[PDB]
């Protein structure tokens, strides 16, 4: 009755997933995060 | 019943080229009884607007077949040959 032209349009157009290869290199914490989580070192290492 | 056969008229009418505007398909159902005597088990009322196809016919064209009186030979055999006709 109401044609095949109509009931293509009842079913969902559905997503194929892809892969999402990205780099990532590790997350970097927020600096006011980063002291909470070590305490009072600042200024305490020679970085070279 | 056991077997049923449909003997059925449609009056079409259209809105466009393969739509149709409205159809009205009636018809009598049949049951062969055992003792040969045929008996009418009820009837078809379908009527609709504004469709894209019968859809008791479109039943029947599935769900049985046809009664085929036209049987058709496997090799048809010519009657008079040559420049007679």
């Amino acid at each position: 009755v109401n044609g095949d032209n109509v009931d293509a349009n009842y079913s969902k157009v559905m997503v194929e997933p892809r892969a999402n290869m990205k780099f990532d290199f590790p997350t970097l914490k927020s600096y006011d995060e980063i002291k909470q989580i070590a305490p009072e070192l600042e200024g305490m290492l020679d970085l070279e | 019943f056991d077997v049923l056969t449909f003997r059925c008229e449609s009056t079409y009418k259209f809105k466009s080229a393969n739509v149709y505007s409205s159809i009205k398909t009636t018809g009598q159902v049949l049951l062969e009884l055992p003792t040969k005597e045929v008996i009418q088990v009820g009837s078809v009322d379908y009527e609709a607007g504004t469709s894209y196809g019968n859809p008791v016919t479109d039943y029947l064209s599935r769900n049985g077949k046809t009664i085929e009186e036209s049987v058709i030979f496997e090799n048809a055999i010519p009657l008079s040959s040559g420049e007679e006709l």
